[PDB]
């Protein structure tokens, strides 16, 4: 792969480890112990203990209903979209205009003010995520299709 | 007892100067519980004590029993003790010398536990690994014949006076032999292991009449027992008091030396076992026992319990009756003791069924346990006089708080006591009247 520095290396760890002798002191310390220890204990970093504490409780119902709801209208204008293509004949070319359009109107007449209110409420679940990459990834297979179909007429 | 119910008895001091020994810790240590070799593997590397609460967290909820054990027994043998965290917290740190010395053992440092082995080169009469289980076997055959009476085993006599003081045998009359009991025959059903175990015990409770050093014995005992087997060890280094206790040690068959004055010592198989053999009885669901074993020890052993049948020079054939086990239990042993004997020496063939036993013979066995101790039998005095139901629960309740009752009927009002309360009650009952 690199240059000659891959052999250097491999030349001066086998001359490192010809010369080893086992340790005992040095293998350890009690900082790094305390630290393994408080890192493996219960609520630290490889032992968070959120997990969605209280995600049955948080984002009460009457959001959690709304949000089914967008995610159900989300689903199906995509699967109309993903049925629409791949786009073969000039037909489906501007039904899938007529799709991002759609996907656009939905998207500023109900995940903006859903925004607005988990912002007002504070609601630390990033549950608009999911929706946003959904949206995100359509969107840029729907410009990538396109450029490609410019890109054939060129 | 084992080894954890004699060491909770001893004073915090001799705990201390026993964790002064490598070697006693690694013993230590594996005698622990599973739960308790990993909370003291955690905290081997740790150089401040940790918070109660978080240290029970470690364990899940439901788990909790095992962990409160673990803990207690942790405290018992004072392996770690409670630190006086600031803020008025409490902090778990184990005792500076046994993690020192468990280190020591574990990770290295320090001087050898034998001074050394080369400096008097290769012995001039070394024996192999088959010579010293063979001379093992021979004085455990030995001793246990001496047990038994017989006078082709011949000990010295201050290991007779060990077992009459153990209670395995008693000497109703000096220079008469002592005749073995019920605990000797209970001790001979027991696992070698469990023997020599059960032995050293004996011998460390007698070790204060003779003003040795418990911790150096204990110390020893357990180095003994991590000795890797077929290599000598230096007999120099050692109190004059050790040395004489390793000669007994010689007539144990533990460890084998050619001479008193020899500075070389071989331990033994049964040494290392004793920290802790496939098994030559194999066990037919028709109450027929075949034996793969040819000393007189063994063919005894399984004819105090059974009747024998056929004795071919490799092979012992017996049958289990419900006579012979009668005879067995009125002699003082135990159905669950010989069935353990049994699991003991199980041939390695019967090892591939689920169970080692065949559950009918274990139940049949157990069941004709029970024959003998079908019907109770209580001596006392039945008091049926009572004309009125509240003196009968007074006398009653003045019985019950002097715990001299055997049986109560309020029903009938009639009560059975101790012959040796029989008095305290007709006095209690005289007085109640005549104050009356």
């Amino acid at each position: 792969a690199t240059s000659q520095d891959i052999i250097n290396s491999f030349q001066s760890i086998r001359q490192e480890m010809e010369a080893y002798t086992p340790k005992l002191t040095q293998v350890l310390s009690s900082s790094a112990a305390s630290s393994t220890i408080t890192a493996l204990s219960p609520g630290g970093a490889l032992m968070q203990g959120g997990t969605q504490q209280a995600i049955n409780q948080m984002v009460p119902n009457d959001i959690q209903s709304e949000l089914k709801h967008l995610y159900v209208a989300v689903g199906e204008l995509l699967r109309h979209f993903w049925s629409c293509f791949p786009v073969n004949t000039p037909f489906l070319e501007e039904k899938v205009v007529k799709m991002k359009s759609n996907l656009e109107r939905f998207q500023v007449t109900k995940l903006c003010p859903f925004q607005e209110k988990i912002r007002r409420q504070y609601l630390s679940t990033n549950l608009v995520s999911h929706i946003e990459e959904m949206l995100q990834t359509a969107y840029n297979k729907l410009h990538t299709w396109q450029s490609r179909r410019l890109m054939k007429k060129t | 007892r084992n080894l954890q119910e004699f060491l909770g008895g001893l004073s915090p001091g001799v705990l201390d100067r026993l964790y002064g020994h490598p070697a006693t810790c690694l013993a230590v240590f594996r005698e622990l519980p599973s739960l308790a070799k990993n909370w003291v593997m955690r905290m081997l590397f740790l150089e401040q004590p940790l918070p109660q609460a978080a240290v029970a967290l470690w364990v899940k909820k439901e788990f909790s029993k095992a962990q409160e054990e673990s803990t207690g027994l942790l405290s018992g043998l004072r392996i770690w003790h409670t630190q006086l965290l600031p803020g008025g917290l409490q902090g778990l740190i184990l005792n500076p010398i046994f993690r020192q010395n468990l280190r020591i053992a574990l990770l290295g440092g320090g001087k050898a536990w034998s001074d050394d082995t080369s400096q008097l080169g290769p012995d001039k009469h070394a024996r192999d690994v088959p010579s010293l289980d063979k001379y093992a076997e021979e004085r455990w055959e030995v001793v246990l014949h001496f047990m038994v009476g017989s006078p082709s085993a011949a000990v010295s006599q201050d290991l007779a006076q060990l077992l009459s003081q153990a209670g395995l045998m008693k000497s109703t009359e000096p220079g008469e032999p002592p005749c073995i009991t019920s605990a000797g025959f209970q001790f001979l059903l027991l696992d070698t292991p469990a023997q020599l175990w059960y032995f050293m015990l004996q011998y460390l409770q007698t070790a204060q009449s003779r003003g040795m050093d418990l911790v150096e014995i204990l110390s020893f005992l357990f180095q003994l027992s991590f000795s890797t087997l077929g290599k000598d060890y230096s007999v120099e280094g050692m109190s004059d008091s050790l040395l004489n206790f390793l000669q007994h040690l010689r007539e144990f068959g533990l460890v084998f030396q050619r001479k008193r004055k020899s500075r070389r010592y071989y331990p033994t198989r049964l040494a290392i076992n004793l920290s802790s053999q496939p098994g030559f009885i194999v066990v037919e669901t028709n109450y027929r026992l075949y034996a793969y074993t040819e000393s007189e020890l063994q063919i005894a052993l399984i004819a105090l319990f059974s009747e024998m049948l056929y004795r071919f020079p490799n092979m012992v054939v017996a049958q289990v009756t419900r006579e012979s086990v009668q005879q067995a239990i009125a002699s003082g042993i135990t159905a669950q003791q010989i069935i353990h004997f049994l699991r003991t020496r199980a041939h390695p063939v019967m090892l591939k069924q689920t169970p080692v036993l065949p559950p009918t013979i274990t139940d049949q066995i157990r069941l004709w346990e029970l024959e003998r101790d079908r019907l109770r039998f209580t001596e006392g005095v039945l008091y049926n006089q009572f004309l009125s139901q509240v003196d009968f629960e007074l006398l009653l309740a003045h019985a019950r708080e002097l715990g001299v009752l055997v049986f109560e009927n309020s029903a009938k009002r009639l009560m059975v006591v101790t012959p040796a309360g029989h008095s305290d009650v007709k006095r209690f009952w005289k007085r109640q009247k005549h104050s009356s």
